[PDB]
C-alpha cells in the first residue's frame, strides 16, 4: 500500500537479490563452461575424472 | 491398486451419517495399513490396472499423503467439537484423497496433469469454508490464480507431446529427448511455481497463513510435492534443454533460499516463519533435482517425503499455541515451556528434525542433495554453506523464542494440552524417524 | 528395433540388474582393501598398494561404462555413449590425449 | 544349488520362513508384475 | 459452590475431563480414543514395522551381493576385467565409417 | 413461452427462421431466414411494463436491420463478381460479409450493442439471445475463410469479454460479458472444424441454460441479493453455485470438457500462441465468476432476517436441479461420448 | 514381423480382450447418475431422499437404457471409423508406403552427458 | 480394548469396497496372459512345459 | 515481487475495466457508425 518505485527502492531493491543473483548465475555458468570445454575436448582421462560417483 | 480406490469411494457416505467423524479416520488410518501391506513395487510400474500403476516413486508419495491426510482429522477436531459443518468437510477431504491418490497412481501423463490441478478446488474451498481470518479471500485467490495461471499453459504443452509421442504414458515419453525451448518452459514454469521457486512464492506465505490448521497439512504436505512429483517425471526427456537453462534455476533457489533464510529470521509470525522455511528447504529440493544426477534425484525423493511430514507437524503446533493463545505473532507466544513443558518436547524433536539434525529421515536426502549439487560446481558450496547455516539461524529462533523466555503477562486461562495433541505429534515425528531403517525402500525409485 | 517397446522394456531391465552388479562389484573390491588395511597394519601400505590397483581399475571401467549417465540412464543411453566413444578413440586417440 | 532341470517358485527364492509366507501369499510374484507390464507397454506402443 | 476438605478429597465421578477427542459424551470420548490408538500404533507403527522387516527381497538388492560374489569369482577365474567397460563387446558393434558421418557431432 | 398462446407461436417462428437459414444452399436463402428470425424475437423481446425493456426491442432492431442490410449488399456484390454464391480465393467483399455477421452475432469489435441492450431483459429473454440467437450468424460464418478478420475477433473477443466484465454488478450485464468471451472460444473453434464447434456450442448452451434458471427461478438482478438470498440448507446453496466453476471450465466439473476439446484440436493444429491469448484470459473471466461464490464458499453470512422460507417454481427447479447434477458429476460420462472421435 | 505395413497395423485379428468393466461402464456409469440425480431432487425440495423410490428406478432404468443404446451406436461409430482408415490407405499405397525397420544398430543418436 | 461399538457396523461397506475393489484387478490379471510365460526373462524352455502357468 | 505479482496487475486491470465503460456509455448511433467506418474502408480497398 506504501511501496512505490522511488529509485530508492530500486536501488535497494536491485542490489537486495537481483544482482547476487546476476553475479552469481554468471558464476556458475562461467565455471562449468570452462570445466565442460575440457570434457567435450576429451583433455581430461578417465583416470582423472573427479567425482565418479558424484 | 483399485482396492485402494474402492475403499475410499464407498467411505464418501460416512460422510453423510451423523456422529462418524472418529469413525472416518479408523477406515482412514486401516486403509494406510493395507496399503502398508502391498509394497512389492520396483522402479518400473506394477499392478496394472485400466490406466493405474504404482512404482516406488509413486508408492512413497501415496503413503505420505494417506497418513497426512489421516493426521488432518486428528488435528481438525475444533471442527467435529462445534459441528461447524463437518460433514462437508469430511466430504472434503475424502475427495482431496481421491484426487491425490490417483494422481499418483496415474501411469499417463495427461491423467496426471487432469487429477494434478483437479485437488485444488478441494483445497480451495478447505481455505475459505473454515479459515478464520478475513484474509482467507486474499489469498484464496493466490492460491488459485498462480496455479491455474502456470497450468493452463503446461496443458498445452502436453498436447503437443501426444503429435510426437503419439502417447502420453510416462515409459514411452522417456524414449525422446526434445530440443524446443518454449516446450521447456511450458512443462517446468508450471511446476516451478509450485515447488515454489524464491521469486515466484508469493502465494505461499499467504495460503499458508491463512488457511486452517488441516489446509495447512495438505498445502504444506502434499501440494508442495506434487510439483516436486511433476518434475521427476518430465525432466527424463528435457534433459538437453536442462542443460541450457538449469543454472539460471539453481543459481535462483540457491540464493533464494538464503535470502528467505534472512526473512525468516526477520519474521514475527509463526504460521508465516514455518510457511518460509517451506521455501528455503524445498529450494535445495529443487536444486539437486535439476542437477539430474543419480544423488540429486534419488535425494530429493527422499526430502520431499521427510520435508512434508516435518513441515506438516510444525503446523500442528502452532496451531495448539493458536488455539489457545489465540494469536500467532510471536510476542504473544513466549515461554511455553512454563505453561505446556509436555508440549515443548515435541517442538523440539519436530523443530530440530526442520535443521536436518540427525537420525532423521530428513539428513539423509539433505546429505545426498547437497553432495549432487557440490559436484555440479565447486562454487556452490559458497551459498549451500550459507543456507544451511541460517536453515538453523530460524529454527533456533523458532524453537527458542517461542519457548524459553518468561511468560506473556495479558494471557487469560487456558486449557492444557490434551492426549489428542500428543498423540497427533507422536505420528509426525516418530516415523520421520524409524523410516531411516527402510530407506532402502523410500529412497532407491531409480 | 526403434518402434517396438516391449524389447527396450527387456534390455532396460537387464541393463539395471547388470548395474547393480556392476556397482557392488565395486562395493566388494572396496571392501578388500578395506579389510587388508586392517587386517595389515602398521605395515598395510606394501599389502594394499596392490589391491587398491585392483579396485582403481574396476572404478574406471565402472565409469567408463555407467559414468557421466545421471538418473534415468537406459540401456539406449549406455549403449550410444559407447558408440560416440569408440567413433572418438579411432579419430582421436584414446582419451585424456585431446583431439587433433 | 539349484537341481538340474528344476523350477523354483518364486516363494522358494527366500530364506526366512516369514518373508517366504509373505511372498507366497501376500505379494505377487515378481514375474506376473514383470509380464504384466510387458503386456501394457505392448499394447501402450501400439497406440502411439 | 462453596467445596469442602473432602469434595477435593473424595473425586466425585460425576465430572470428567475429555481426552480431546470429545466433549459432550464421556463414554464416546474414551470410546474414540481406545479405537484410535489400536489402530494407529498397534497396527500401523507395530505390525507395520514388523512386516516391513521381514519383507521379501523386492527390490534385488540382496539378490545383487549374491551376484556381485559369484559374478567377481568366475570373472577373477576367467582372465576378464573385473567390470567390462563395454556395454556390448566393440568388435561385435559396427560403426558408422567417418564419409558416413558426414560432419555429425561427436561427444564424448 | 411464459404468459399466454402468442408467445408460444414466436418461439417456434424463430425456429423456423433459424433452420431456414442453416439449410439455405444460397445467401440470399440465408438472409430471408434472418429476416424471419428478426421479428421471431422482438415481441417475445418487448413488454411495456418496463421502460427498459422498450429500449432494449431498439437498440437489437437498429443493429440487427443494420446487419442484414449490410449482409445483403455484399451477398449481392459477392455474386455480382463471381456469379456464384462461393468465392474461388477470398478476398474483400468476402470480409465484408464477415463484418456483418459478426456484428450479428455481436463479436469484439461490434459487441457494444450486446451488452448495452442486456439491461432491460428478463432471464428467459437473455437465454433466447445469449444461445439461440447465436446459431444462425456463427453457422454461417464457417462458410467464409477468412483468417485474419477471423482471428482478429477472437483475440479481441476474449479480451474485452472478459476486462469489461470485472467492473459489472448487474448479473444481466455481467453474463452479456461473459458470453462474449464464450462467443470468442466458438470462432476460434470455428476456423479449425465445426464439429468440435458443435460440441463446444452444446456445453456453453447447457451451462448458461442452467445458470439462467437458477436467477430466473429466485429472480436475482444484482450481487448483493445473492448474500441476501435465503436457503433452508448452506451446504445447497453452496452447491448449486459450484456451476459457476464448470462454466469457467475448471477440470474436475462437465464444463471444462468442452475448453478441453477445443484445445485438443487447436493444439493439433498448431495454433499455440492462439491459445496462450485465449486460456489466458479466461482467467479474468474465471475471476468474476469467483466473485459470485464469495456469496456460497464461504458458508455463514450476514443476511436480512424477515425470510425464513423459500418460495420457488417446482417444474423449472425440477429440471434446474437435474441439469445441475450433471454440471457437476457430467464428466465421467465422456466415455458414452462418442462424438469426438 | 520386420516390415510396417499401415494396413496391416489398423487391421484387427480379435487377440485383444476388451476389459471386464469395458461392456458395463456405461450402463452402470449412467444407472448410478440417473438414481443420484432422483437424489438430488429430494434433496433440493427437502424431501427425504429415498422418499418416492418410483422416481429413483424410473431414472436409475432411463439411465441404464440410454447407456446401453448409445454404448451400441459408439461401437459402430469406432468400427467405421477404422473401415475409413483402412479403405483410404489401400487407395492410395503411395502415400503410406511400406517402410522398414530400423534397430539401433544402423543409427547414431545423440546422447546426454549430465556431468 | 478396542472400544469400538456398533457404529462400526457400517465399516462393512468400505470393506465391501475392498473386495470389489480387489476382485476387479484380479480380474484385470486374468486379461493378461500374452506375455505370460512368454517373455525372454521368464520364458518356460521350448518343450515339457509345466500344465498351470505360474502366475 | 508483487509490483509485477498481482496486487499492481489487479490495481491495472481494474483501471482499464473503468475505461471500458466509458466506452460502452455512449449512444446506440457511434458504435453504428464505427461499424460503416469499417465497411467503407473495406469497399475502398475493393475498388483498388
Ligand atoms: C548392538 C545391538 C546388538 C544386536 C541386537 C541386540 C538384541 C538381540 C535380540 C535378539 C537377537 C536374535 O537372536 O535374533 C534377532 C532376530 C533374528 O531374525 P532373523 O535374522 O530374520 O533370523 C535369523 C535366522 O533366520 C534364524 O537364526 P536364529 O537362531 O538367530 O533365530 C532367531 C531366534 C534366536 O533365539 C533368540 O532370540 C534367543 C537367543 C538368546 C537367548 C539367550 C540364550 C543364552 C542364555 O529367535 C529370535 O531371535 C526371535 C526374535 C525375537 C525378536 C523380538 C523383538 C521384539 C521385542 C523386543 C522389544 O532379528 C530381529 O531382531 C528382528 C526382530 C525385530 C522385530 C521388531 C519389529 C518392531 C515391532
Ligand atoms: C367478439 C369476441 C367473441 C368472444 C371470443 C371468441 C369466441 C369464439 C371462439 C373462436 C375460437 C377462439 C378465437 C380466439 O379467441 O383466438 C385465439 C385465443 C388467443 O388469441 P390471441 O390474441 O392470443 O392470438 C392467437 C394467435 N394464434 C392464432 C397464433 C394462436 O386462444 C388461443 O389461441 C387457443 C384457444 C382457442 C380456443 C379458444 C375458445
Ligand atoms: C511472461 C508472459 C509471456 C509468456 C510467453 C509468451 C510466448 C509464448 C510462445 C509464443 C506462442 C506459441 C509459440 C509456438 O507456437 O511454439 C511452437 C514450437 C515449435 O514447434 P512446432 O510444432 O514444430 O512448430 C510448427 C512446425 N514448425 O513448439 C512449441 O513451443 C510447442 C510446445 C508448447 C508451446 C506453448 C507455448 C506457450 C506458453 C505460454 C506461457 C504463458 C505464460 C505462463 C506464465
Ligand atoms: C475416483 C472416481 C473418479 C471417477 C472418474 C471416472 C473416469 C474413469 C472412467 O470413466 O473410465 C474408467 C474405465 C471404464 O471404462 P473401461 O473399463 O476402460 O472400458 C471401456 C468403457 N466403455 O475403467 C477404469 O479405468 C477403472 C478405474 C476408474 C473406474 C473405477
Ligand atoms: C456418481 C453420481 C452420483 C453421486 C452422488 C449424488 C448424490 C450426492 C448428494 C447426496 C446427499 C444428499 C443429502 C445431503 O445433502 O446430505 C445431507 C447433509 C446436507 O445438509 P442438510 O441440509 O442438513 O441435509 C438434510 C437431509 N439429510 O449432508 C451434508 O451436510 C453434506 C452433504 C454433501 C453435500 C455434497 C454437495
Ligand atoms: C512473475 C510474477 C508472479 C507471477 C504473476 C502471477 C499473476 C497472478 C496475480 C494474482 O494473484 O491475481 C491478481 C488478481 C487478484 O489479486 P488479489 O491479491 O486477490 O487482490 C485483491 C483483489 N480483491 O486477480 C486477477 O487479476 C485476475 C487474474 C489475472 C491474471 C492474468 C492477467 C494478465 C493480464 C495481461
Amino acid at each position: 500500500e506504501h511501496f512505490k518505485p522511488t529509485g530508492k527502492s530500486f536501488r535497494t531493491g536491485l542490489f537486495a537479490v537481483v544482482l547476487p543473483i546476476a553475479l552469481y548465475a554468471w558464476a556458475l555458468k562461467a565455471e562449468r563452461d570452462g570445466r565442460e570445454e575440457k570434457y567435450r575436448t576429451g583433455q581430461v582421462a578417465y583416470k582423472d575424472r573427479q567425482f565418479k560417483f558424484i | 491398486m483399485l482396492k485402494i480406490i474402492f475403499f475410499l469411494l464407498f467411505l464418501i457416505p460416512f460422510c453423510f451419517i451423523n456422529n462418524m467423524y472418529w469413525m472416518v479416520q479408523i477406515m482412514m488410518f486401516f486403509i494406510s495399513f493395507i496399503f502398508l501391506l502391498m509394497n512389492n513395487f520396483m522402479n518400473y510400474w506394477s499392478e496394472i490396472s485400466y490406466f493405474l500403476g504404482c512404482d516406488m516413486l509413486s508408492y512413497g508419495l501415496i503413503l505420505l499423503s494417506l497418513w497426512i491426510c489421516s493426521l488432518m482429522l486428528l488435528a481438525s477436531e475444533m471442527i467435529n467439537k462445534h459441528n461447524n459443518y463437518k460433514n462437508l468437510f469430511l466430504l472434503n477431504i475424502i475427495i482431496l484423497l481421491l484426487l491425490l491418490i490417483l494422481t499418483f497412481s496415474s501411469m499417463s501423463l495427461f491423467m496426471f496433469y487432469l487429477f494434478f490441478e483437479s485437488s485444488l478446488i478441494p483445497t480451495l474451498f478447505l481455505i475459505l469454508g473454515w479459515g478464520y481470518q478475513p484474509e482467507r479471500l486474499q489469498a484464496g485467490l493466490y492460491l488459485l490464480f498462480y496455479t491455474l495461471l502456470v497450468s493452463l499453459p503446461m496443458l498445452i504443452g502436453i498436447f503437443y507431446l501426444m503429435n510426437k509421442i503419439g502417447s502420453m504414458n510416462f515409459y514411452l515419453m522417456n524414449n525422446f529427448m526434445f530440443n524446443y525451448d518454449l516446450l521447456y518452459f511450458c512443462l517446468l514454469c508450471a511446476f516451478l511455481v509450485k515447488m515454489p521457486m524464491f521469486l515466484v512464492h508469493l502465494w505461499l506465505p499467504k495460503a499458508h497463513v491463512e488457511a486452517p490448521v488441516s489446509g495447512s497439512m495438505i498445502l504444506a504436505g502434499i501440494m508442495l510435492k506434487l510439483g516436486g512429483y511433476g518434475m521427476l517425471r518430465v525432466i527424463s526427456f528435457l534433459q538437453l534443454m536442462n542443460l541450457k537453462y538449469s543454472f539460471v534455476w539453481i543459481s535462483i533457489s540457491l540464493v533464494g533460499g538464503v535470502l528467505v533464510s534472512l526473512v525468516c529470521l526477520r519474521q514475527t509470525d509463526l504460521k508465516a516463519l514455518i510457511a518460509y522455511s517451506s521455501v528455503a528447504h524445498m529450494g535445495i529440493v529443487l536444486s539437486g533435482l535439476l542437477t539430474m544426477t543419480y544423488w540429486g534425484l534419488c535425494g530429493s525423493y527422499t526430502l520431499m517425503i521427510a520435508h512434508g511430514l516435518c513441515s506438516s507437524g510444525l503446523f500442528c503446533l502452532a496451531n495448539v499455541s493458536y488455539e489457545r493463545l489465540g494469536s500467532r505473532s510471536m510476542l504473544i507466544n513466549k515461554g511455553l515451556l512454563n505453561f505446556m513443558p509436555s508440549m515443548t518436547l515435541w517442538w523440539f524433536l519436530l523443530s530440530s528434525a526442520n535443521m536436518a539434525a540427525p537420525p532423521t529421515l530428513n539428513l539423509l536426502g539433505e546429505i545426498y542433495l547437497l553432495n549432487s549439487i557440490v559436484s555440479w560446481s565447486w562454487i556452490s558450496m559458497i551459498l549451500l554453506s550459507f543456507l544451511s547455516f541460517f536453515s538453523a539461524a530460524y529454527t533456533l529462533y523458532l524453537y527458542s523464542f517461542s519457548q524459553h523466555g518468561k511468560l506473556f503477562s495479558g494471557v487469560y486461562s487456558f486449557s492444557s494440552g490434551k492426549i489428542r495433541e500428543y498423540l497427533l505429534m507422536l505420528l509426525h515425528w516418530l516415523p520421520l524417524n524409524l523410516l531411516i531403517l527402510k530407506s532402502e525402500s523410500f529412497m532407491l525409485w531409480l | 528395433y526403434t518402434d517396438d517397446a516391449v524389447c527396450r522394456f527387456e534390455a532396460d531391465q537387464q541393463f539395471r540388474r547388470d548395474r547393480m552388479v556392476d556397482n557392488e562389484i565395486v562395493n566388494i573390491l572396496r571392501q578388500r582393501f578395506e579389510d587388508c588395511t586392517l587386517y595389515e597394519a602398521p605395515d598395510h601400505m606394501v599389502k594394499c598398494r596392490p589391491l587398491m590397483d585392483q579396485y582403481e581399475k574396476a572404478t574406471e571401467n565402472w565409469f567408463i561404462k555407467y559414468g557421466d549417465l545421471g538418473g534415468y540412464a537406459n540401456a539406449k543411453t549406455a549403449y550410444m555413449k559407447q558408440k560416440h566413444r569408440l567413433i572418438w578413440e579411432r579419430r582421436h586417440g584414446p582419451v585424456g590425449s585431446g583431439m587433433k | 544349488e539349484i537341481p538340474e532341470g528344476y523350477e523354483p517358485k518364486h516363494w522358494e527364492y527366500e530364506k526366512h520362513p516369514i518373508s517366504r509366507f509373505i511372498s507366497r501369499y501376500i505379494l505377487n510374484s515378481d514375474q506376473q508384475n514383470y509380464e504384466k507390464s510387458l503386456h501394457y507397454l505392448y499394447e501402450e506402443n501400439e497406440k502411439a | 459452590t462453596s467445596l469442602t476438605t473432602e469434595d477435593f478429597a473424595n473425586p466425585s465421578p460425576k465430572n470428567w475431563q475429555s481426552y480431546g477427542f470429545d466433549y459432550k459424551d464421556q463414554v464416546e470420548d474414551r470410546k474414540a480414543t481406545k479405537s484410535t490408538f489400536f489402530v494407529t500404533v498397534t497396527l500401523c507403527l507395530v505390525w507395520g514395522s514388523f512386516y516391513w522387516a521381514y519383507l521379501p527381497d523386492t527390490q534385488f538388492r540382496n539378490w545383487a551381493q549374491r551376484e556381485g560374489f559369484l559374478e567377481l569369482r568366475r570373472r577373477e577365474l576367467a582372465g576378464v576385467d573385473l567390470v567390462s567397460p563395454n556395454y556390448v563387446d566393440p568388435a561385435s558393434i559396427t560403426l558408422p565409417s567417418d564419409e558416413d558421418l558426414g560432419d555429425t557431432e561427436i561427444i564424448i | 413461452m411464459f404468459n399466454n398462446s402468442s408467445k408460444i407461436l414466436f418461439i417456434t417462428i424463430m425456429i423456423i427462421g433459424t433452420l431456414i437459414t442453416v439449410t439455405s444452399n444460397s445467401w440470399l436463402g440465408a438472409w430471408m431466414g434472418l429476416e424471419i428470425n428478426l421479428l421471431s424475437f422482438i415481441p417475445l423481446l418487448s413488454d411495456n411494463n418496463n421502460l427498459m425493456s422498450t429500449e432494449a426491442s431498439l437498440k437489437y432492431f437498429l443493429t440487427q436491420v443494420l446487419a442484414s442490410t449490410v449482409l445483403l449488399f455484399s451477398s449481392i456484390l459477392l455474386m455480382l463478381k463471381n456469379n456464384m454464391n462461393n468465392e474461388i480465393n477470398e478476398s474483400f467483399t468476402s470480409m465484408i460479409i464477415m463484418s456483418a455477421l459478426l456484428l450479428k452475432s455481436g463479436a469484439a469489435p461490434f459487441h457494444f450493442w450486446f451488452p448495452n441492450m442486456m439491461e432491460g431483459l428478463t432471464w428467459m429473454n437473455a437465454l433466447m439471445l445469449m444461445t439461440w440467437q447465436k446459431i444462425a450468424p456463427l453457422m454461417l460464418i464457417s462458410y467464409l475463410n477468412i483468417k485474419y478478420l477471423l482471428l482478429i475477433s477472437v483475440i479481441l473477443s476474449v479480451i474485452i469479454g472478459a476486462i469489461g466484465g470485472l467492473n459489472q454488478t448487474s448479473l444481466r450485464k455481467l453474463m452479456a460479458f461473459s458470453s462474449i468471451n464464450h462467443l470468442g472460444w466458438m470462432l476460434s473453434s470455428l476456423m479449425i472444424s465445426e464439429s468440435i464447434w458443435l460440441i463446444y456450442f452444446f456445453f456453453y448452451s447447457f451451462l448458461s441454460f442452467v445458470l439462467t434458471f437458477m436467477f430466473n427461478i429466485f429472480k436475482l438482478f444484482h450481487l448483493n441479493q445473492l448474500f441476501s438470498w435465503f436457503v433452508n440448507s448452506k451446504i445447497l446453496k453452496f452447491t448449486l453455485f459450484m456451476n459457476f466453476l464448470s462454466l469457467g471450465g475448471l477440470p474436475p466439473f462437465l464444463g471444462f470438457l468442452p475448453k478441453w476439446l477445443v484445445i485438443q484440436q487447436l493444439t493439433l493444429c498448431n495454433q499455440y500462441f492462439m491459445l496462450t491469448l485465449m486460456m489466458m484470459s479466461t482467467l479474468i473471466t474465471l475471476f468474476f465468476y469467483l466473485r459470485i461464490c464469495y456469496s456460497a464458499f464461504m458458508m455463514n453470512y450476514f443476511e436480512n432476517n424477515w425470510i425464513m422460507k423459500m418460495n420457488m417454481n417446482s417444474i423449472n427447479y425440477n429440471m434446474y436441479m437435474i441439469m445441475t447434477f450433471f454440471s457437476i458429476f457430467g464428466l465421467f460420462l465422456i466415455s458414452l461420448f462418442y462424438f469426438m472421435f | 514381423s520386420a516390415v510396417n505395413d499401415p494396413l496391416e497395423l489398423l487391421t484387427n485379428k480379435g487377440t485383444h480382450e476388451p476389459s471386464f468393466l469395458s461392456p458395463i461402464w456405461n450402463p452402470i456409469a449412467c444407472g448410478v447418475a440417473g438414481v443420484g440425480a432422483a437424489i438430488f431432487i429430494n434433496w433440493g425440495f427437502r424431501k427425504p431422499v429415498f422418499s418416492g423410490i418410483q422416481k429413483h428406478i424410473a431414472f436409475g432404468a432411463i439411465g441404464v437404457g440410454a447407456g446401453a443404446y448409445f454404448d451400441q451406436k459408439r461401437n459402430e461409430y469406432l468400427a467405421k471409423r477404422d473401415a475409413v482408415l483402412r479403405h483410404y490407405i489401400e487407395l492410395h499405397p503411395d502415400d503410406f508406403p511400406v517402410k522398414e525397420r530400423k534397430t539401433y544398430g544402423q543409427v547414431l543418436e545423440s546422447w546426454v552427458p549430465v556431468r | 480394548v478396542l472400544g469400538l461399538d456398533k457404529r462400526a457396523l457400517w465399516g462393512a461397506l468400505p470393506l465391501l469396497g475392498f473386495a470389489i475393489g480387489h476382485f476387479l484387478d484380479k480380474k484385470e490379471t486374468e486379461r493378461m496372459t500374452m506375455f505370460r510365460d512368454k517373455s525372454a526373462l521368464y520364458g518356460r524352455p521350448a518343450g515339457s512345459e509345466g500344465k498351470a502357468p505360474s502366475w | 515481487s508483487e509490483y509485477f505479482g498481482g496486487q499492481h496487475l489487479y490495481q491495472k486491470l481494474s483501471m482499464y475495466s473503468k475505461t471500458l465503460f466509458l466506452m460502452h456509455n455512449n449512444s446506440l448511433k457511434i458504435y453504428l457508425l464505427l461499424f460503416v467506418f469499417w465497411i467503407l474502408i473495406l469497399l475502398i480497398l475493393l475498388f483498388l
